[PDB]
């Protein structure tokens, strides 16, 4: 009757969002210095995909940033491109 | 930080 939390296996085809923390960076939530995706474009791939606003990057492209820095989580980001994140 | 993707 509700979702509490859920992993997705989500892989975008070009990415129209906007990566923020990183473990040595001010953290996007209270105290979680991973990765997460702070502003998607409504129109871009990444919309599309399923990737929504608030979704901790895990794992990209079969490397994982779980507990990356952020250049990392940057560098694995920058055709296509399959990522694995946490909701809530 | 905001870095653009």
């Amino acid at each position: 009757a509700r979702i509490e939390e859920e992993e997705l296996t989500l892989t975008i085809l070009r990415l129209g969002i906007s990566i923020a923390g990183g473990k040595g960076s001010t953290p996007y939530k209270g105290d979680d210095e991973g990765i997460f995706i702070s502003r998607v474009s409504e129109e871009g791939p990444a919309a599309r995909a399923g990737v929504r606003v608030g979704d901790k990057l895990l794992e990209v492209n079969g490397v994982a940033l779980q507990g990356a820095e952020h250049h990392e989580a940057v560098e694995a980001l920058r055709t296509a491109v399959q990522m694995r994140v946490w909701r809530e | 930080i905001e870095s653009e993707v």
